[PDB]
C-alpha cells in the first residue's frame, strides 16, 4: 500500500562539480569573431564595377598591419601557405556544405563547418526540407582580412580569414507537411555575403572550417515571407490599464 | 452554423420596452373588444333544442372558497370560479373527430404573445385573438 | 510506459509537387499523467470533438469540471504549437480532430473498513491526447431522410435473387 | 467454419476451356539442400522426375535452387497473379510427385468455401418464373371487382 | 411537499438561519457590497430591504432602534443606518439594492455567486449589464413604427 | 444584338473575371504591409500582411473566430471597409458588429446588401419572353421601414401588380439565396470597363456615368454574388448568410413621365438581431407602405 | 528468458507479416524479383497458348516505346555508349498497328457473319467493346502479357498494356495466318462476350425511335404500346408489364416499376428479338473447321 | 443484494455513453463588448468585475487606514478621489478616500 513514483527530471547548474572537472573542456574552436570587418556603405554600386573593386580590395588587403602580422604567424606556423589560392577553396567549402545542409548530413558538415556555425545552420530547419543550389558567382571570391587569437594559456592559434563573396544561389525550405514556405525553386536570386572562417594551427589535422557569416547593416531587406504573421499586444492582467506609446 | 439562443427583451432598448409592451396590449384590448359583439357579425344558424343534445362547456379560473346558506338552515360551501377571457377556438365536423359528435375548442385566459410557439402564434393570428393559456 | 503520440510531431513528409492539392497540418499534442481520473476526462475529451478550436475553448471555459481547466490548457499549447513550430497562419483556422482519454499508471493505497477489514484503493491518474487539423470543422452529419430511406429500402429489394436455385 | 471464413462463387480464370484449355500453372520454383537430410526426397525427385515433369508440362517454367536451407519448399506460380507456398520437407519422391501434380491441375483460384457447384450465365432458356407467367389474362384487362 | 413555502432552509436549523443573515447584514450595512452565495444573498435581499425601511422609522422609533439592535451585530453600525443610509433613501419606496450574479466560485465547490449592494454607494459601479442602445438596427426599426404612431394620432 | 439570358451572365462573369485577374497581376510580388489595431479589445495588436490579397477578414482570422462571425464591416482609419475587400497600403483597422454603440455605418451596409439580394431575386424570377431592368437600390435610412429596390418591367406587363401569392414566391427566392452561402465580392472599375458589363440597361449606364462623374479618377464600385453582379453606393455585408428573417414586403408602381418605374420594398434582419415573431409581423406591416426618400 | 532459437525465429516471422499488413510495399516487377529467366518464360508463354512464334517477333512486341526512352535516360545519365544495340531494339509500333487492324477486321466480320440483321453502328459498338482498354487488360493481364511486356512504371498503364496485347497479336499473324489468328481471337477475346447482354455493351439511349426505324426498314408500320399486367398502382412498389403490338400482333414485352420504364424495357425487348440478340439464341460454335 | 454476474462492455457503454450522461452545450456564451473575453449572458463579466473587485479592495484598504480601530465608522457620507482632484460644494461635508492612481476610465466622477 505505500509505493511511490519516480523519475523528476531536473537540470541544475552547479558551479562546484564544473570545476572539479578532471579533464577540462577541450575546445575545436572560439565562440565569437574577434574582430568584425566593417564594409564601404556604397558596396553595391562598386560591384558592377569590376577594376574598382578588385583594386580596392587587393589595397585594402596588402595596405593592412595587422592583416599581414596575422599572414606571417599563419605562414611561419604552418609552411605551404598561400593567400592567392584560399578564396577557392573557401567557395568549394560554402558549396559542399550547403549541399550537405540539403542532404541533410551531420557527419560531413561537422568535418567542413566550425562549432558555433552547425547549431545555427543545422537547428531550426531539421523537421523541414531545404533546396539549395548554386548557379553563379558574379564577381569572383575576395580575401578582405586574416586575425589571429593568441591563448597565452594553451599557446593555440585560431587563424580567421574573412572572405567576402557574391553570389548567385536558389533557396527553397519546405514545411514539414511539404507545402512550400519560404522562397521559389525557379529563381536565381543574388547575395552577398561576408563569410570568416577559422582553422586551429597548433592542431596537427589542422582543418580549414567555416566559422560564422556576418551580415552588414545596410544589409538588403531578406524577401518577403510566404505566410501572414500576427504581433501580439501586451498581455494584460485585469487591473493593468492599456498605454499607447507615439 | 451555432445559432445562440435568444428572448423577445434581448436586443431591445430601454426606450423601446415600454414601447413593445403597450403595441402588444393596446392590439389585445381591440381584438378583444372587436369580437365582442357576436350576433351582429356573421353567427352560424341557431337550431332549436332536441332532447339528446349537448352544449358547448367554458374554461374557467378557480378563486376561492366561500360559505352559502340556504332556507331550510344548512350551510353549504361552495367553490367560486370565474371566466375570464372564453372564446370557441376552432370547429372540427362531426365525421372528422369522433364519427359521433363534433368538436368544439375553447380557450382559456389570455397570456402573453412572447413566450408561445410560433405555430400557435400563428393560429391566434388567422383568428384575431390573443393567445389563450 | 509507452509514449508514441509525441513522436507523431515529428515526421516529415516529401514536398509536393506544384499542382496537387495543399496539405492541411496535423498537430499532435498531449498531456501526461494528470490527477484526474480517465472516465470523468473521456465526457470532457467527447465533449470538444470536432468543434473548431475557439468553440472548443468557449465551451471548456464555463465547465465546473477540474478536467476542463487541464484540456483547455494543452489545447492552448497545442494552438501556440501549431503557429509557432508548424507553419500555421490563422491560429483560428484549427478544429479538433482527435480528442482522448488514456488511463495512466496508479498508486495503490489502503481504504481501511470497519471490524479490521480494508478495500485497496487507486489513486487515479490518466493522459489527455489532442490531434488539430488545420482547416474549418467537417460538417456534423444530418439523418437519413425520408427519401434515403426509401431508397436504401428499394435497392434492398431489387438486390433479392432466386436462392439456392439453380 | 463458412461463417468463419470468405467463399467465392465457382468460376474459371479467363473462361477456361470454353475456346481452348490453358494449363494456368505457370512457374514452379524448388529450394533445396544438397547437405541437409530433410530435403532427400526432394533431391531424388529432382534427379528422376523433374525432366521428364517439364516434357510433360512444356508451359511451366521450372527453376531449382540448390541453396543452404533447412525447409525444402516449393512455389507455385500462377497466370491469375496468385502464388501458392508449399512445403516439400521431409516426404517421399512419390509424395513430392503427387504434391507436384495438384499444383499442375489447379486453377489458382483461392481454395475457399464454395457457395454452389455450378456457375451458369444464362440459366434461364425459355423464361424465368414471375407472377404472372401461369395467371390468365381476362377480357379488356379488367381487375377483379372493376366493371366497365 | 413544499407548497407556499417562502423560506429557504438554511445553517443548523430556523435560529442558525437568522443568524447567518444576521452576519450576512451586518456585512452588508458595514461595506454596502459584498459577495457570497447566489441563495443565501437571494434569501438576504428582503431583509436587506426591509431594514432601511426600519431605518426610515427614524432614531426615535423604539421597535425600529431595538430591531436594528438585534439585526446589525456590530454596534457602531446602527448609527450609519439611521444617519447615513436611511437619509440617502428618501424618494424612492423599494429600489434599495441591487443583486447581480457573479461567475461562479473558482475554488473548488465551484458555488453559484451573486453580489448584493445599497444603491447609491461610494465605490467603483459594478459593470451591469446595458440594454442596447436605440442606434441598433432593430430599435431603429421599432422607432419609425413609434413616429408613425404618433403621426396618426 | 441576339443574346439569351445565359449568355448575359457568361459575359459579364468572364469580364469580371479578367479585370480581377488584371489587378491581380499588378501586383507583381508579395508585399508585407503593417497593420494596427485600434480596437477597444486587443491594442497593440499588430499584423504583418499581403498588400492586395490580404483581408480585414483574413485580418481577423488571427484574433480568433469571434471576430470572424460577429464583425460585420471593417474601418480603416476614417472608412468603412467591406471584410472580403483586400487591404491596399498599411494602416490602423477597427471592428464592427451589429451590437455596437454607434452601428450606423454597418446599418447603411446591411440595408444595401439586403437590397442588391432582392434585385438578383427579381430580376431572374420573370419570363424569359419579358425584359426585366433593375434601375438602382435608392438609398433609404433605416428608419424609413423598409428597403427597396427599382425596377422598370416589359411594357405589356404594365397592367398587374402582384399577388401574395408571387410576392411569397419572391421571399422563397431569396430566402433559398441566403440558404446557400455566397460571400460579397468586391471590384473597383473604371467606367470604361465597366460601362461595357452592363450594356443593355440603360437606366443602369447612366447610373455609373453619374456615380464615376462625382469622382475624379471616374472609379466605379462593383459588387458581385454569386452569378449576380451589380453597382453600388458603399461597402456590403461579408456573407449572404447573415440575413436570417428575409421578406419582400410589397411593390407599389410610381411613374415618371419618360417612364413607369416598380418599387419592390422588403424588409430583414440578421441572425444577430433576430426578432420575435409578434415584433416582427409590426415591422412587418409598416413594411408595406411606401417609403419614399430619394434625396 | 526462455532457452532456445526456434520460437524466436518463427516470431520474427510474425512480425514482418505485421510490418507487411501495416504499410503494403509498393507492386514490383515479376522481372525484378529472384527467379527470372527472360527467354525461358517467352518460350513458355509460346507453348502453353498452343501456338508457335518466331522467337525474334514475340520479343520484338513485348517492347515498348516507354521502355526505349528510360533506357536512353539511364544511357544518357551514366555517360554510355548503346545506341548502335539500343536503337536496333525495333519497338512494337508497327505489330500493333496490324494487330488491332486485324483483329477489328476478323471480330467484324465473325459478328456480321453471326448476327445478319444486328445493324453496322451495333457491330460496331461490339468491336469497339471487345478490343476496349477493360476487356483487353483483364485477359493480357491473365495471359501474363503484363508479366512479360517491358515498360517503365511497373503497374503498366491499360493504353500500353492495349498496344503490347494487339501487338502479339500481330506477331502471331506474322507467325501463323489469318486462319490460326482467327482461332486466337475468338477463343480470348469473344468469349468476353460469354454473360453479356446486348444493350449492356451498346448503350444506345433512345429504344423506342430505334425500333421504329428498323421496323420502317422491315416494312412493318407502328408499334402500339398496350399494357397488358399489372400488381398494384397505388403501391410505392408497383409492376407493370407493358406489351408492344403491331397489327394487333404481339412483337415483344416488358416489366418495369412505372409504365414508361416498362415500355421503354419492351422497346428493348423486340430491338433484341429484331437482331437475334436473344437469351434463346444458339450459343457461339467453337469447333476445328 | 450483490450483482449476480458482471456487467459486459457493452451493456456499460450503453449505461455511460448514454445522450442524458453527457455533458451538454452551452449556448449561451458571448463575448464582453468591453473587454472582449467571455462571459455567460445572464452572468456579470469575470475578467471586468475583477478590474471592479482589485479597485474596491484597495479603496477600503485606504478607508481602513482613516480608521484607527474595528467599531469607528463613519457618521457621514463618503467620496472616493483621485489625482488631481478637489471636493465639491455638494461633496463637501463628507469623508475623503484619496488615492494615487488616475481616476479609471470605467469609473465615471459622478
Ligand atoms: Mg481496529
Ligand atoms: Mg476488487
Ligand atoms: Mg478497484
Ligand atoms: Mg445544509
Ligand atoms: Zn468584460
Amino acid at each position: 500500500s505505500e509505493k511511490e513514483f519516480v523519475e523528476h527530471a531536473r537540470k541544475a547548474g552547479l558551479v562546484i562539480p564544473h570545476e572539479r572537472l578532471e579533464r577540462p573542456i577541450h575546445l575545436a574552436c572560439t565562440a565569437g569573431i574577434f574582430d568584425a570587418y566593417v564594409p564601404p556603405e556604397g558596396d553595391a554600386r562598386i560591384s558592377s564595377l569590376s577594376k574598382e573593386g578588385l583594386a580596392q580590395r587587393a589595397e585594402r588587403l596588402k595596405k593592412n598591419v595587422a592583416s599581414q602580422l596575422s599572414i606571417r604567424k599563419i605562414r611561419e606556423s604552418d609552411p605551404n601557405f598561400k593567400i592567392k589560392d584560399f578564396p577557392e577553396k573557401a567557395k568549394d567549402i560554402f558549396i559542399e556544405a550547403h549541399l550537405c545542409l540539403n542532404n541533410s548530413d551531420h557527419d560531413r558538415l561537422h568535418t567542413l563547418v566550425t562549432e558555433n556555425c552547425f547549431p545555427d545552420m543545422v537547428w531550426d530547419i531539421r523537421y523541414k526540407t531545404v533546396r539549395w543550389s548554386f548557379v553563379e558567382s558574379l564577381e569572383p571570391p575576395q580575401v578582405v582580412q586574416v586575425r589571429c587569437s593568441s591563448l597565452m594559456n594553451q599557446g593555440n592559434i585560431y587563424g580567421q580569414v574573412t572572405v567576402r563573396m557574391h553570389t548567385r544561389q536558389t533557396l527553397a525550405i519546405y514545411d514539414r507537411f511539404g507545402r512550400l514556405m519560404y522562397g521559389q525553386e525557379d529563381v536565381p536570386r543574388d547575395v552577398l555575403e561576408y563569410v570568416v572562417f577559422e582553422k586551429h594551427l597548433v592542431d596537427p589535422y589542422g582543418s580549414w572550417r567555416m566559422h560564422g557569416k556576418i551580415i552588414p547593416p545596410w544589409a538588403p531587406p531578406k524577401q518577403p515571407i510566404l505566410k501572414t504573421v500576427m504581433i501580439p499586444g501586451p498581455q494584460l492582467k485585469p487591473w493593468e490599464e492599456f498605454e499607447e506609446p507615439q | 452554423h451555432g445559432k445562440s439562443v435568444t428572448w423577445w427583451d434581448e436586443h431591445l432598448s430601454e426606450e423601446n420596452v415600454p414601447f413593445v409592451k403597450q403595441l402588444v396590449s393596446d392590439e389585445n384590448k381591440a381584438q378583444l373588444a372587436s369580437k365582442l359583439c357576436p350576433l351582429k357579425d356573421e353567427p352560424w344558424p341557431i337550431h332549436p333544442w332536441e332532447p339528446g343534445s349537448s352544449r358547448v362547456g367554458l374554461i374557467a379560473l378557480k378563486l376561492g372558497m366561500m360559505p352559502l346558506w340556504t332556507k331550510d338552515g344548512q350551510k353549504h360551501v361552495v367553490t367560486l370560479l370565474q371566466v375570464q377571457d372564453c372564446h370557441v377556438l376552432k370547429y372540427t365536423p362531426k365525421e372528422n373527430h369522433n364519427g359521433r359528435m363534433a368538436a368544439l375548442t375553447v380557450g382559456g385566459k389570455t397570456v402573453s404573445h412572447f413566450h408561445k410557439s410560433a405555430s400557435i402564434l400563428e393560429f391566434y393570428q388567422e383568428l384575431g385573438l390573443p393567445p389563450k393559456q | 510506459i509507452s509514449r508514441k503520440w509525441e513522436k507523431k510531431n515529428k515526421i516529415v513528409y516529401p514536398p509536393q509537387l506544384p499542382g496537387e492539392p495543399r496539405r492541411p497540418a496535423e498537430i499532435y499534442h498531449c498531456r501526461r499523467q494528470i490527477k484526474y481520473s480517465k472516465d470523468k476526462m473521456w465526457y470532457l475529451a467527447k465533449l470538444i470533438r470536432g468543434m473548431s478550436i475557439d468553440q472548443a475553448l468557449a465551451q471548456l471555459e464555463f465547465s465546473d469540471k477540474k478536467g476542463a481547466q487541464i484540456i483547455k490548457e494543452v489545447l492552448l499549447e497545442a494552438q501556440d504549437m501549431a503557429v509557432r513550430d508548424h507553419n500555421v497562419e490563422f491560429r483560428s483556422n484549427l478544429y479538433v480532430a482527435e480528442s482522448t482519454s488514456g488511463r495512466g499508471q496508479y498508486l495503490k493505497r489502503i481504504r481501511y473498513h470497519g471490524r479490521g477489514r480494508f478495500g485497496i484503493m487507486e489513486k487515479v491518474f490518466c493522459h489527455y491526447f489532442v490531434k488539430l487539423v488545420e482547416g474549418p470543422p467537417p460538417p456534423r452529419e444530418a439523418p437519413k431522410t425520408a427519401v434515403a430511406h426509401a431508397r436504401e429500402y428499394i435497392q434492398e429489394l431489387r438486390n433479392r435473387t432466386i436462392t439456392h436455385a439453380l | 467454419t463458412a461463417r468463419g471464413t470468405a467463399s467465392r462463387f465457382l468460376t474459371s480464370v479467363l473462361h477456361n476451356g470454353l475456346g481452348r484449355y490453358v494449363q494456368q500453372l505457370q512457374r514452379l520454383s524448388f529450394s533445396l539442400s544438397r547437405d541437409a537430410p530433410s530435403s532427400r526426397g526432394a533431391r531424388e525427385f529432382v534427379e528422376r522426375e523433374v525432366t521428364d515433369f517439364a516434357r510433360r508440362n512444356p508451359g511451366v517454367v521450372i527453376y531449382v535452387n540448390p541453396r543452404p536451407c533447412c525447409v525444402p519448399r516449393v512455389v507455385a506460380e500462377y497466370l491469375n497473379g496468385a502464388v501458392r507456398e508449399e512445403s516439400i520437407h521431409c516426404k517421399s519422391v512419390e509424395e513430392i510427385a503427387a504434391l507436384v501434380q495438384k499444383l499442375a491441375d489447379q486453377s489458382g483460384l483461392d481454395v475457399i468455401r464454395i457457395r454452389k457447384p455450378f456457375h451458369t450465365d444464362s440459366p434461364s432458356i425459355q423464361g424465368q418464373w414471375h407472377p404472372f407467367t401461369n395467371k390468365p389474362t381476362t377480357l379488356g384487362g379488367l381487375r377483379p371487382r372493376e366493371v366497365q | 411537499i413544499s407548497h407556499g413555502r417562502v423560506f429557504r432552509r438554511l445553517g443548523l436549523g430556523p435560529e442558525s438561519r437568522i443568524h447567518l443573515l444576521q452576519n450576512l447584514l451586518t456585512g452588508l450595512v458595514r461595506h454596502e457590497r459584498i459577495e457570497a452565495s447566489w441563495a443565501r444573498v437571494d434569501e438576504l435581499r428582503g431583509y436587506a430591504e426591509k431594514l432601511i425601511d426600519y431605518g426610515k422609522l427614524g432614531d426615535t422609533n423604539e421597535r425600529a432602534m431595538r430591531m436594528a439592535d438585534f439585526w446589525l451585530t456590530e454596534k457602531d453600525l446602527i448609527p450609519k443606518l439611521f444617519q447615513v443610509l436611511a437619509p440617502r433613501f428618501q424618494g424612492q419606496n423599494g429600489g434599495y439594492t441591487r443583486m447581480l450574479q457573479i461567475p461562479n466560485r473558482n475554488e473548488q465547490d465551484r458555488a453559484k455567486m451573486a453580489v448584493i449592494e445599497y444603491k447609491g454607494n461610494c465605490l467603483p459601479p459594478l459593470p451591469l449589464p446595458r440594454r442596447d442602445s436605440n442606434l441598433t438596427l432593430l430599435n431603429q426599426l421599432l422607432q419609425g413604427l413609434r413616429q408613425d404612431q404618433e403621426a396618426s394620432s | 444584338s441576339q443574346l439569351s439570358p445565359t449568355e448575359l451572365i457568361e459575359m459579364q462573369n468572364d469580364l469580371f473575371n479578367k479585370e480581377k485577374n488584371r489587378q491581380l497581376s499588378l501586383t507583381p510580388r508579395t508585399e508585407k504591409i503593417e497593420v494596427k489595431h485600434v480596437g477597444k479589445t486587443d491594442p497593440g495588436t499588430v499584423f504583418v500582411m499581403n498588400k492586395n490579397i490580404s483581408t480585414p477578414y483574413s485580418c481577423a482570422m488571427h484574433l480568433s473566430e469571434w471576430y470572424c462571425r460577429k464583425s460585420i464591416l471593417a474601418l480603416v482609419d476614417g472608412q468603412p471597409w467591406d471584410m472580403y475587400k483586400p487591404l491596399t497600403k498599411s494602416c490602423e483597422i477597427k471592428f464592427l458588429t451589429f451590437k455596437d454603440d454607434d452601428p450606423g455605418e454597418v446599418n447603411k451596409a446591411y440595408w444595401r446588401s439586403c437590397a442588391m439580394m432582392m434585385g438578383c431575386v427579381i430580376e431572374r424570377a420573370f419570363k424569359d419572353e419579358y425584359v426585366v431592368s433593375l434601375v438602382r437600390a435608392p438609398e433609404v435610412p433605416v428608419i424609413a421601414g423598409a428597403f427597396c429596390y427599382d425596377v422598370v418591367l416589359d411594357k405589356r406587363l404594365d397592367e398587374w401588380m402582384p399577388t401574395k401569392e408571387n410576392l411569397h414566391s419572391f421571399t422563397k427566392d431569396a430566402r433559398a439565396l441566403i440558404y446557400k452561402d455566397l460571400p460579397f465580392e468586391t471590384l473597383e472599375v473604371e467606367a470604361k470597363v465597366a460601362l461595357e458589363i452592363f450594356q443593355h440597361n440603360k437606366y443602369k449606364l447612366d447610373f455609373i456615368e453619374e456615380k464615376a462623374s462625382q469622382n475624379p479618377e471616374r472609379i466605379v464600385k462593383l459588387h458581385r454574388f454569386g452569378d449576380f453582379i451589380d453597382v453600388s453606393e458603399g461597402p456590403l455585408i461579408p456573407r449572404t448568410s447573415i440575413c436570417f428573417q428575409y421578406e419582400v414586403s410589397a411593390v407599389h408602381n410610381l411613374q415618371t413621365q419618360s417612364s413607369l418605374v416598380r418599387r419592390f420594398q422588403g424588409l430583414s434582419l440578421p441572425v444577430h438581431l433576430r426578432a420575435h415573431f409578434t415584433i416582427w409581423n409590426k415591422l412587418l406591416e409598416r413594411s408595406r407602405k411606401m417609403v419614399t426618400e430619394d434625396k | 528468458a526462455k532457452k532456445g532459437f526456434r520460437a524466436a525465429y518463427r516470431f520474427q516471422k510474425e512480425l514482418e507479416r505485421w510490418r507487411l499488413l501495416r504499410c503494403p510495399p509498393p507492386p514490383v516487377r515479376r522481372s525484378e524479383k529472384p527467379n527470372w529467366d527472360y527467354h525461358a518464360e517467352i518460350q513458355a508463354f509460346g507453348h502453353r497458348l498452343q501456338e508457335t512464334f518466331s522467337l525474334d517477333l514475340l520479343k520484338t512486341a513485348f517492347v515498348n516505346s516507354c521502355y526505349i526512352k528510360s533506357e536512353e535516360a539511364k544511357r544518357q545519365k551514366l555517360g554510355i555508349d548503346k545506341e548502335a544495340a539500343l536503337l536496333n531494339l525495333k519497338d512494337n509500333q508497327e505489330l500493333s498497328e496490324q494487330g488491332i487492324s486485324f483483329s477489328q477486321t476478323c471480330l467484324t466480320q465473325f459478328f456480321e457473319d453471326a448476327f445478319p440483321d444486328l445493324p453496322t453502328e451495333g457491330v460496331t459498338s461490339l468491336v469497339d467493346f471487345l478490343t476496349s482498354e477493360e476487356v483487353v487488360c483483364h485477359v493480357a493481364r491473365n495471359l501474363a502479357v503484363e508479366q512479360l511486356a517491358l515498360s517503365a512504371e511497373f503497374p503498366v498503364p491499360p493504353p500500353v498494356l492495349r498496344q503490347t496485347f494487339f501487338a502479339v497479336i500481330g506477331a502471331l499473324l506474322q507467325s501463323s495466318g489469318p486462319e490460326r489468328t482467327a482461332l486466337f481471337i475468338r477463343d480470348f477475346l469473344i468469349t468476353q462476350m460469354t454473360g453479356k447482354e446486348l444493350f449492356e455493351m451498346w448503350t444506345i439511349t433512345n429504344p423506342m425511335g430505334l425500333l421504329v426505324e428498323e421496323l420502317k426498314k422491315r416494312k412493318i408500320s407502328a408499334p402500339e404500346s398496350r399494357l397488358t399486367r399489372q400488381s398494384g398502382s397505388t403501391t410505392a412498389l408497383p409492376v407493370y408489364f407493358v406489351g408492344l403490338y403491331c397489327d394487333r400482333k404481339l412483337i415483344a414485352e416488358g416489366p418495369g416499376e412505372t409504365v414508361l420504364v416498362a415500355e421503354e424495357e419492351a422497346a428493348r425487348v423486340a430491338l433484341r428479338k429484331l437482331f437475334g440478340f436473344t437469351e434463346n439464341r444458339r450459343p457461339w460454335d467453337y469447333s476445328k473447321p | 443484494a450483490a450483482p449476480k454476474n458482471r456487467r459486459s462492455i457493452e451493456v456499460n457503454r450503453c449505461r455511460r455513453r448514454n445522450p442524458q450522461k453527457l455533458i451538454k452545450v452551452k449556448n449561451n456564451i458571448d463575448v464582453c463588448p468591453e473587454c472582449g473575453h467571455l462571459k455567460q449572458k445572464h452572468i456579470l463579466c469575470g475578467y471586468c468585475y475583477e478590474k471592479v473587485r482589485k479597485e474596491t479592495a484597495e479603496i477600503r484598504r485606504q478607508m481602513g487606514k482613516q480608521e484607527g480601530g474595528p467599531f469607528r465608522a463613519p457618521t457621514t457620507e463618503t467620496v472616493v478621489l483621485y489625482s488631481g482632484e478637489t471636493p465639491s460644494e455638494q461633496d463637501q461635508g463628507k469623508r475623503i478616500i484619496e488615492r494615487e492612481r488616475k481616476r479609471p476610465s470605467w469609473f465615471t466622477q459622478n
